[PDB]
C-alpha cells in the first residue's frame, strides 16, 4: 500500500480528485486478453488439424515450431515457452472476465429468470460465454499444463496416444465445444462491443457480425470434430505393446 | 399532521409549470412541482405540428414580426381575447425560441439551396439563400400567412419539455410526482397552498406557499372522443372553482381537430391535408371541394371540421360499431413522399389502425383538441383568489378568445411560463403570508373525512358508468354544432350525474395506490367541469370562433362581446354561476371585423366597433405622416405591460 | 366472436401486509385493433378495478406504460393483442425499476435521478442573448442531436438489461446515451475528460456488458449498439 | 422458470412472502464441501506419504483403494470413481465459494488497503485463503483429471515417472503449498464460523484453535516436503531407455 | 427559505427530549427531535451509578 491508495480507498478519487483509470485499463486488457485468445485459438485449430493431411505434414508443422530452421531436430521447449505464454494470458483473462460472473444467489436467481423469459439471442450468448468460461477454467488448464510440460510428445502418432490411451479425448471432446461457442460469441461481442466496423449502417454490420459467427463456428466445430476423429483412430490402432508411442514422434529427430 | 412549506408552487409539471419554476428557482425560491406523473410524460409532450413564434428566419417567413404574429392572433380568437395580453405574448414568443435554442432544443435548422415545398396556391420551388443558412426554421402551420411555425422534426413538444424539465433538474427545484392537489386552501381572500394527496401511499399532506400556481392542462377527457392523455381530466380547474372565489372564463370554448384517428383520438398531423390528404365519404368521394370550391382541403381547420359534420349528417358518413366516421386518403401522396416527410403519421396508422396509409385510408372523426377556457387571471396571470396563479392550458389568460391558433398554444405555455413566471417570483417575494394551524388542520382534516367517506359509502352508483355517461352527453350535446334543446337537456342530465356521483360505492377500501378511490373523488370535480361548459354554451346565445350555436348563427358583437365568468361560490348549488366580462373596444388595438375564415358578414356588428375603428386608422395616419416606426405607433394605440427582463425588443434577420 | 384471449396478469401489493405475489388470469373478447391499453381498462371498468397501472398518451410517446409482455419489455399502448397467436398474454411490471402495485413502477424518479447523476443539461459558461439571433447551428448537427434526445424515457432498455438486473447502481442504456446526446451539441462545452467523471467507472459504460437487448427492444429504436461503442472508445482512451 | 421462480424473482419473496431459504442452504453446502476437502486432504496427505515406508508399503496401500480383497490384482478404475467424486465436489465448493471473492477494482482496491493497514491476522489469512483458492483453479483441475484418466499408473514406480519425467513436479511443489494454506486456514475459520467448540471460554478455544492450525500447516508441509523428495529421488534414478517406468507398476498383477 | 414543520419539536436527544419525543409521537403529533449528535452519545450514556426510585 501506498500513500496515493491509501487516498484512493478512503476518498474515492485520486490525489487529483479524479475518478480512478483503472477501470478503463481493466476494461482495455480484458478485451486484448480475450481477442488475444480468440485469434490463437482459430490458428490452433488449423495447425492442430494438419493431421488430416498425413502424418508427415503435422509433423513438419510441429518442427517447424520447435524452430526448425534454426535447430537441429528442433528444441520442444520452445513449445513449452509459448504454451506458459498463452497459460499466462489465459490466466490474466479469466482473472478479468471473472467479474463479470453473476456473483451471489439474487443475481444468479434473476439474471436467469430474465434469459428464459426474455428468449433474446444476444443475452442467451452471453450466458453461454459465463457458462463455458466457467468450464475452462477446469478443462483448459489441463490441456495446457500438459502441452507446457510435455512438448516433445507432440505428433501424429504421440498425440493420438494421449487422445486415445492416456483417456484425453473426453475432455478434449468436451473442451471442443466449450472454447469454440466461448470464442466465437466472444470475438462477435468484441466487434459489436467496441465498433471498429459500425460504419453508416451499424445494424447491416451487426446483421452480418452474426451471420459470419455463427459460419467460422458451424465451419471450425466440423473441422474440430474431424481432427478429432483422425487423432481418435489412429490411436485406436496403436495396439503393439512392445511400441512406445508416447515418445516415437519425438525418436525420430531428437 | 404533515406540511410541507416552499416559497413557490407549482401545481403542473408541463411546460407551463416547469417553466415557472425554473423562473422562481431562479432567484432563491424554494420550489416545488406537483405532479400526477413523471414530469416529462406530461401532455405536453404529444405535440408535433410546432410551436409559432415571428422569427423571421425562412424565406417563408422573411417579413414576419409581431405585428403580424398578433394580428393573427387576434382575428384567430374572432375577438374574444384580451389584446394587451396577445401582445405580450407575441413580443415574448421570439425570446421563449431563442432561450429553449441555447438550452440544447435540437430546432430544425435552414440549409441554403432550393427545396420542393407545397404551397397549394403554387405547389412550387423554395430557395434559401447562404444568409439564413443555420439559423431556426420554419414550417406551415395553423393557416397563418407567413410560416412561424417552429419545430424539432417530428417531436416539438417533447424536446421543448425535456428541456425545461432538465433545466429545473439543474436548478434543484423539487420535482414530485404521483402527488394530486385535490384542494386549495385559502382564508381571507387569499390563496396558501394546496391539500394534496400522495396517490401511492394515500396521505393527506398540506403544501403551504407564499404563491401558488396552477398549471394542469386542459380538461378534454370531459369529451368521449378527445385527442388529449387520460390524464387531462380538469381536476386543476375543479380545485380552483371548488374555492368558490376564483372563476373559470370561457369554459364554453373547447377547440376541435378535424383529423384525428377515429376511435382512439390519436392524432394524425395537420401536414397530411397540408401535403395533400384527401378526405373522403363512404364513396369515397372527395367531399371537400362541393363544400368549398376554392380552399377545398386546405380550408381553415375550423371550416373543415364543420364540414365534415354536415357530411355526416347528410348521410354520408361510415357505419363503425364504435359510431359514424370519414375517411383520410394519404396513399395519393405516394409512398416515397410519406415514408420521408410523413414517417410519423404512417408509424401511428401501422401501429394502431393496423394499416400501411400508403395503401389503405385512415378513419377520422374531429374530437376535442384544445382548452380555451381555463382559470381567469389579469395579465399578470393572478385570479381573483389572491395569490393563487394560473398559467397555460389550465388559465383563461385569454390570449386565444373563442379560438386558438395552430401552434399559439405549446407557445403559451412557455411564453406564460415565463412571463408569469417573473409576477409569480415577484409575488412569493414580496408577500407575507400569515399560515394559521387551524385552517390548515381544517382543510387538511376536511379531505381526510371525504376520503374516509368514499371508502365507506354504501352507495350503489357505479363510478365508471356515471363517467362514460358524462362523456358521451358530453360529446353528442356539446361538440361542433350547438343548439339551445340539446344544451338544455345536456344541463339537465349533467346536474343529474353529479348527484348521482355523490352515491358512488367502491370496491377496494385501501386508502393507498387506489385507482377507484381516485375516480370516486376526480368524476364529481369533472361534472362540475363538464358543467361550467354546457351551461356556459347553453346561455351563450351567438356563435363566435368555435363555439356554434344553429339557432343563433352570428357573432353577437352587441350583446356578446365579453368573456363567460364561472363561479360556484355555494357548495351547495348544483349548477355554476355564470357572470360576464365586458370586452372594452377602446382598449382594442384592432377593432372587431371580419375574422378571415367562414363566411362574411355573420356578425352583429357594434356602432362602438365603427367609432374605434375611426380612431385607429387616423391614429394611423398621422403617426405615419410623422415618420414614426410601428413600435410607436403600437405604444399610441394601445399600451401593454411586461416584466422588465423581457422588455427588449426582438433581433432579426436584416434589422 | 373475436377469439377469447387469456390474461395473466401479476398482482402484488408490498404496501398491504397480507398481499401475496401471484398471477390473476382474466378472459377478454378480442376486438379490431384491440391494445393492451384497451384490454386494462376493460378489465379495470368491469372486472377489477383494483389493479394497478399507468398510461398517459396512449400513443407511444411519453413513455408511460413500458410492462413486460410475454417475456418482453414493451409499450402496452402500442402493443396489439392481434399478434399473439395464440391468446395468451401475460403481464408483469417492469424488472430494474422500484414496484409500487401489480403492474404499476416507478421509472420516472429514476430516470430524474439519472438525469441528475449524468448531469442531462446544457453545460456553456456564458449565457446567450435570448433577444438576439440564435447561434446558428449545420442542419445535420441538430438532426444527429435531435434523434439520441428522441428518448422517452420509458424504461424498456432499463428493463431489458440483465447488467443492470444483477447490479442496480448501473447507469445504464439510456444513461449512456444522454452522454452522447450531449457530448455531440455544441451548445454543451463538457470535455472527453469531465464525461470520464460521471461515468468512468464500472457503475458506469465499463460496467456495460453488451447483451444488445436494451438496441433490440427501444420502442424508438435509437441507435444504442453503436452509440454506447463510441462512448466506450472514447473514454477508455482518456488521459 | 417455474411461475414460483418468477414471482420470487419479481418481488423479492416467495409465493408465501417469505425470504428464500436458499441463501442458508448455500451457505450450508459450501462449508460442508469445504470439510469433506479439507479432510480428504489430510488422509490424502498421509496414503501419499507411504512411499517414506517404502516401495511395498505404498504399492500395497495402492492396491487396497482398488479393492484388492474384492477383485484380483485390484481395478484401478475403482480411483477412478473416487477421482470423479473428489472433482466433482472439488467443482461444487469453486463454484459457492468464489461468491466470495472482491469481484471489482474498488472492492480489490480498498479491501487490499485495508488488509495492509490493519495488519490483522485472520483478516490476511482469509486474503490467502481466496488467492490459493483462485491458484487451485489451475493447479487442481490438472493433477485431478490425471488421477481420475490414469490411476492405473499410480505406484512407487510410476508416480516417480509422472513426477520427474513429465514433469509434474512444479505443478506439485506450488500446489502442495496452496492446498496446504487454504485448508489449514479453512478448517480453521469453519471452527470459529459455527463455533462447534466455543464451550464457555471462546476466547481460548479460538486461541487453541489457532495453534492446532499452525502445528497442523507445519507438520503436514514438512511430510509433504519429505513425501515430495522422496518421489523426486526414485525419479531421477529411472535412466532405464528400456524400461516402461509409467505402467510399470500395473504390470505386476494386472 | 428552508422551513421543516411538526406539530411537536423537541431540542436535544438525551434522555428528557427522547422520552418526551415518545409521549407526543404515540399520540400521532409529528415531532422532530433535533440533536447536535446522534443522540445514543448524549451525555446521559455516561450515568453508573444509578436511578432512585422507591420500589
Ligand atoms: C393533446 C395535444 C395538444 C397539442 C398538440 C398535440 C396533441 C396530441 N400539438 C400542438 C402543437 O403542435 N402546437 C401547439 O401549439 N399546441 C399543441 N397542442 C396543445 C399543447 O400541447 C398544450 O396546450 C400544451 O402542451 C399545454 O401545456 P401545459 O403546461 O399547460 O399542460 P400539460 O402539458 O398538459 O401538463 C399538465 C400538468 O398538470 C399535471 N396535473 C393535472 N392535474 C393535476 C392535479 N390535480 N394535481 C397535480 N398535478 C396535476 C399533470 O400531471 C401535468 O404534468
Ligand atoms: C456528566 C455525568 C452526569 C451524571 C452521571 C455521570 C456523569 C459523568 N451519573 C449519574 C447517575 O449515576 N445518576 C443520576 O441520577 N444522574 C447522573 N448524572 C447526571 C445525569 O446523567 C444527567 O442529569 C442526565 O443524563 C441529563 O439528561 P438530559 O436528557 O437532560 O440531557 P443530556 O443527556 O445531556 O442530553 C442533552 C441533549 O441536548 C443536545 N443539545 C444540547 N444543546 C443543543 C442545541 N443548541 N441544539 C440541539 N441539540 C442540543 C445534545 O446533543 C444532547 O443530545
Ligand atoms: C482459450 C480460452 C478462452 C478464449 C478463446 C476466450 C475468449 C474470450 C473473448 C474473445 C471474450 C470477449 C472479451 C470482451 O468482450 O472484452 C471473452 C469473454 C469472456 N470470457 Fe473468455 N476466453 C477464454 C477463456 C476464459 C476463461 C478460462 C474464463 C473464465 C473465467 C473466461 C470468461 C469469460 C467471460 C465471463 C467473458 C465475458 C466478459 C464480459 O462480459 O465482459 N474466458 N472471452
Ligand atoms: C500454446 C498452447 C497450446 C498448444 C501448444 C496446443 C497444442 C495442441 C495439440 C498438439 C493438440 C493435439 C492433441 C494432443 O497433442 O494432445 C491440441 C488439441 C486441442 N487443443 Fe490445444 N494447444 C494449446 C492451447 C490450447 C488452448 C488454450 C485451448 C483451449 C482452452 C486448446 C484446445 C484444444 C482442443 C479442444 C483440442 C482438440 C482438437 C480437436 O480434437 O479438434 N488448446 N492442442
Ligand atoms: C482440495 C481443494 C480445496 C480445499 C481443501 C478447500 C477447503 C476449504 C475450506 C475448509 C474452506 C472453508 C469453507 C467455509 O468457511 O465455509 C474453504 C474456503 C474457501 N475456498 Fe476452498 N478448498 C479447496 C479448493 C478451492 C477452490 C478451487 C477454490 C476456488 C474458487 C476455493 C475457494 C475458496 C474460498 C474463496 C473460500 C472462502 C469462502 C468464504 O470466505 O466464505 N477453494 N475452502
Ligand atoms: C481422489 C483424488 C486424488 C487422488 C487419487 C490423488 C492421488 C495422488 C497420488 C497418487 C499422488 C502421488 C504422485 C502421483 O502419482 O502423481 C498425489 C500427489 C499429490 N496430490 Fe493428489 N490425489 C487426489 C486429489 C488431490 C487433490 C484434490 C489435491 C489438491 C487440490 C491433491 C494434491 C496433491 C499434491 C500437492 C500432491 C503432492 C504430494 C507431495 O509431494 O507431498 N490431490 N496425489
Ligand atoms: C453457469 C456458470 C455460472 C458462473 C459462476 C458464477 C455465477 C454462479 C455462482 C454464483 C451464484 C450462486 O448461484 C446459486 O447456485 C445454486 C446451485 O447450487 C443455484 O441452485 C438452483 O440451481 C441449481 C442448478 O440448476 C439447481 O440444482 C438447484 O436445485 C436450484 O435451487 C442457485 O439458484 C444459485 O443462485
Ligand atoms: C488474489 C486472487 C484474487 C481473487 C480473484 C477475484 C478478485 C480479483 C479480480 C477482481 C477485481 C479485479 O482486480 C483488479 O486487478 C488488477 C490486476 O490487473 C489490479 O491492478 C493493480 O494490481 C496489480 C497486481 O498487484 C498490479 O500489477 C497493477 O499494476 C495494479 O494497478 C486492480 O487494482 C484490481 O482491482
Ligand atoms: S433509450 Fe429507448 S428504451 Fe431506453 S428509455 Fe429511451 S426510448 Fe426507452
Ligand atoms: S442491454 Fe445492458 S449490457 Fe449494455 S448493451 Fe444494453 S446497456
Ligand atoms: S401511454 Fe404513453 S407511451 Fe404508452
Ligand atoms: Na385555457
Amino acid at each position: 500500500m501506498t500513500n496515493e491508495s491509501i487516498l484512493e480507498s478512503y476518498s474515492g478519487v485520486t490525489p487529483e480528485r479524479k475518478k480512478s483509470r483503472m477501470p478503463a485499463k481493466l476494461d482495455w486488457w480484458q478485451s486484448a486478453t480475450g481477442l488475444f485468445l480468440g485469434l490463437f485459438m482459430i490458428g490452433h485449430m488449423f495447425f492442430v488439424s494438419t493431421i488430416l493431411l498425413g502424418d508427415n505434414v503435422m509433423l513438419w508443422v510441429t518442427k517447424k515450431f520447435e524452430l526448425d530452421f534454426i535447430f537441429e531436430g528442433g528444441k520442444p521447449i520452445v513449445v513449452s515457452f509459448l504454451a506458459a505464454f498463452v497459460f499466462a494470458v489465459f490466466i490474466a483473462h479469466a482473472f478479468l472476465a471473472m467479474r463479470k460472473f453473476p456473483i451471489n444467489y439474487r443475481q444468479y436467481l434473476t439474471f436467469k429468470t430474465h434469459k428464459d423469459l426474455m428468449r433474446h439471442g444476444d443475452t442467451t450468448l452471453w450466458w453461454i460465454q459465463a457458462m463455458t468460461g466457467f468450464a475452462m477454467f477446469f478443462l483448459g488448464s489441463v490441456h495446457l499444463y500438459i502441452m507446457m510440460t510435455q512438448p516433445q510428445t507432440i505428433g501424429p502418432v504421440s498425440s493420438s496416444f494421449r487422445m486415445v490411451s492416456e483417456w484425453m479425448w473426453p475432455l478434449y471432446l468436451v473442451l471442443l465445444f466449450a472454447v469454440q461457442l466461448h470464442g466465437s460469441v466472444g470475438l462477435y461481442r468484441l466487434a459489436v462491443k467496441w465498433g471498429w466496423f459500425d460504419g453508416e449502417t451499424p445494424d447491416k454490420t451487426r446483421a452480418n457480425l452474426k451471420k459470419l459467427k455463427t459460419l467460422m463456428s458451424a465451419f471450425l466445430i466440423v473441422l474440430g470434430l474431424l481432427t478429432f476423429g483422425a487423432y481418435v483412430k489412429k490411436g485406436l490402432e496403436q495396439t503393439d505393446p512392445n511400441i512406445d508411442y508416447k515418445y516415437f514422434d519425438y525418436k525420430r529427430t531428437h | 399532521m404533515k406540511v410541507q412549506y416552499c416559497d413557490s408552487l407549482v401545481i403542473g409539471g408541463g411546460l407551463a409549470g416547469l417553466r415557472a419554476a425554473v423562473a422562481t428557482q431562479q432567484k432563491g425560491l424554494s420550489t416545488i412541482v406537483l405532479s400526477l406523473i413523471p414530469v416529462k410524460r406530461s401532455h405536453s409532450a404529444a405535440a408535433q405540428g410546432g410551436m409559432q413564434a415571428s422569427l423571421g428566419n425562412s424565406k417563408m417567413s422573411d417579413g414576419d414580426n409581431e405585428d403580424l404574429h398578433f394580428m393573427d392572433t387576434v382575428k384567430g380568437s374572432d375577438w374574444g381575447c384580451d389584446q394587451k395580453v396577445a401582445r405580450m405574448f407575441v413580443n415574448t414568443a421570439p425570446k421563449a425560441i431563442r432561450e429553449l435554442a441555447a438550452w440544447g432544443v435540437p430546432w430544425t435548422r435552414i440549409h441554403k439551396g432550393d427545396r420542393m415545398a407545397i404551397i397549394n396556391a403554387q405547389k412550387t420551388t423554395i430557395t434559401e439563400e447562404d444568409f439564413r443558412h443555420g439559423l431556426i426554421h420554419s414550417r406551415d402551420f395553423g393557416g397563418t400567412k407567413k410560416w412561424r411555425t417552429c419545430y424539432t422534426a417530428d417531436a416539438t413538444g417533447h424536446t421543448m419539455l425535456f428541456a425545461v424539465a432538465n433545466e429545473c433538474l439543474k436548478l434543484g427545484v423539487s420535482i414530485q410526482d404521483r402527488k394530486e392537489a385535490i384542494a386549495l386552501i385559502h382564508q381571507d381572500g387569499k390563496c396558501y397552498g394546496a391539500v394534496v394527496r400522495d396517490l401511492v401511499t394515500g396521505d393527506i399532506i398540506a403544501y403551504v406557499a407564499k404563491g401558488t400556481l396552477i398549471a394542469t392542462g386542459g380538461y378534454g377527457r370531459i369529451y368521449k372522443n378527445t385527442t388529449n392523455a387520460v390524464v387531462c381530466e380538469g381536476t386543476g380547474t375543479a380545485i380552483a372553482l371548488e374555492t368558490g372565489i376564483a372563476q373559470l372564463g370561457n369554459m364554453e370554448a373547447v377547440q376541435f381537430h378535424p383529423t384525428p384517428l377515429f376511435p382512439s383520438g390519436i392524432l394524425l398531423t395537420e401536414g397530411c391535408r397540408g401535403d395533400g390528404g384527401i378526405l373522403r365519404d363512404v364513396d369515397g368521394h372527395r367531399f371537400m371541394p362541393d363544400y368549398e370550391p376554392e380552399k377545398k382541403e386546405l380550408a381553415s381547420r375550423d371550416v373543415v371540421s364543420r364540414r365534415m359534420i354536415e357530411h355526416i349528417r347528410k348521410g354520408k358518413g361510415v357505419q363503425s360499431p364504435y359510431g359514424q366516421h370519414l375517411w383520410l386518403d394519404i396513399s395519393i401522396l405516394g409512398r416515397k413522399h410519406i415514408e420521408t416527410n410523413l414517417r410519423d403519421v404512417q408509424e401511428i396508422c401501422e401501429y394502431f389502425a393496423g394499416i400501411d396509409p400508403a395503401e389503405k385510408w385512415a378513419p377520422v372523426l374531429p374530437m376535442q383538441h384544445y382548452s380555451m377556457g381555463g382559470i381567469r387571471t389579469d395579465y399578470r396571470g393572478e385570479a381573483k383568489l389572491k395569490g393563487l396563479f394560473s398559467a397555460g392550458e389550465a388559465a383563461c389568460w385569454d390570449m386565444h378568445g373563442f379560438n386558438r391558433l395552430g401552434g399559439n398554444s405549446v407557445s403559451e405555455a412557455v411564453v406564460a411560463g415565463m412571463i408569469v413566471g417573473e409576477y409569480f417570483a415577484e409575488h412569493c417575494a414580496n408577500t407575507q403570508v400569515d399560515l394559521e394551524t387551524k385552517t390548515l388542520e381544517k382543510f387538511v382534516k376536511g379531505q381526510e373525512a371525504y376520503m374516509k367517506s368514499l371508502v365507506e359509502s354504501k352507495g350503489t352508483e357505479d363510478v365508471f358508468k356515471i363517467k362514460n355517461r358524462m362523456k358521451d352527453v358530453m360529446d353528442d350535446n356539446v361538440g361542433i354544432f350547438r343548439d339551445g334543446p340539446h344544451l338544455e337537456k345536456a344541463v339537465k342530465e349533467l346536474e343529474e350525474l353529479y348527484k348521482k356521483s355523490k352515491n358512488v360505492g367502491i370496491k377496494n377500501k385501501r386508502l393507498h395506490a387506489n385507482p377507484e378511490l381516485e375516480e370516486a373523488y376526480r368524476v364529481p370535480m369533472m361534472l362540475k367541469v363538464a358543467l361550467c361548459v354546457a351551461k356556459g354554451a347553453l346561455d351563450r346565445t351567438e356563435s363566435r370562433g368555435a363555439h356554434n350555436r344553429e339557432d343563433y348563427p352570428k357573432r353577437d358583437d352587441i350583446n356578446w362581446l365579453n368573456r363567460t365568468l364561472a363561479s360556484w361560490p355555494n357548495p351547495e348549488q348544483t349548477l355554476p354561476t355564470l357572470e360576464y366580462e365586458a370586452l372594452d373596444v377602446n382598449e382594442m388595438e384592432i377593432a372587431p371585423g371580419y375574422r378571415g375564415y367562414g363566411a362574411k358578414g355573420n356578425y352583429i356588428e357594434n356602432p362602438l366597433s365603427v367609432k374605434r375603428q375611426e380612431e385607429i386608422d387616423k391614429i394611423q395616419s398621422e403617426l405615419e405622416a410623422a415618420g414614426k416606426d410601428r413600435h410607436a405607433i403600437q405604444e399610441a394605440l394601445m399600451p401593454y405591460e411586461l416584466p422588465a427582463k423581457y422588455k427588449a425588443r426582438n433581433e432579426r434577420l436584416g434589422d | 366472436m373475436g377469439r377469447m384471449l387469456t390474461i395473466r396478469v401479476f398482482k402484488y401489493d408490498p404496501q398491504s401486509a397480507v398481499s401475496k405475489p401471484h398471477f390473476q388470469e382474466y378472459k377478454i373478447e378480442e376486438a379490431p385493433s384491440m391494445t393492451i391499453f384497451i384490454v386494462l381498462n376493460m378489465i379495470r371498468e368491469t372486472y377489477d378495478p383494483d389493479l394497478n397501472f399507468d398510461f398517459v398518451c396512449r400513443a407511444g410517446i411519453c413513455g408511460s406504460c413500458g410492462m413486460m409482455i410475454n417475456g418482453r419489455p414493451s409499450l402496452a399502448c402500442r402493443t396489439l393483442t392481434k399478434d399473439f397467436e395464440d391468446g395468451v398474454i401475460t403481464l408483469l411490471p417492469l424488472p430494474a425499476f422500484k414496484l409500487i402495485k401489480d403492474l404499476s413502477v416507478d421509472t420516472g424518479n429514476w430516470f430524474n435521478g439519472m438525469s441528475q447523476r449524468v448531469e442531462s443539461w446544457i453545460h456553456a459558461q456564458k449565457e446567450h442573448d435570448i433577444s438576439k439571433l440564435e447561434e446558428r447551428i449545420e442542419p445535420e448537427v441538430a438532426q444527429e442531436v435531435f434523434e439520441l434526445d428522441r428518448c422517452i424515457e420509458c424504461g424498456c432498455c432499463i428493463a431489458a438489461c440483465g447488467t443492470k438486473i444483477m447490479r442496480e447502481d448501473f447507469v445504464g442504456a439510456a444513461g449512456l446515451n444522454r452522454v452522447v446526446r450531449f457530448m455531440i451539441d455544441p451548445h454543451d462545452e463538457r470535455t472527453d475528460e469531465d464525461y470520464y467523471e460521471l461515468i468512468g467507472d464500472d457503475d458506469g459504460v465499463f460496467g456495460c456488458m453488451t447483451l444488445l437487448a436494451c438496441h433490440d427492444v427501444c420502442p424508438k429504436n435509437l441507435p444504442l449498439q453503436s452509440k454506447i461503442a463510441y462512448l466506450r472508445r472514447k473514454m477508455v482512451s482518456v488521459n
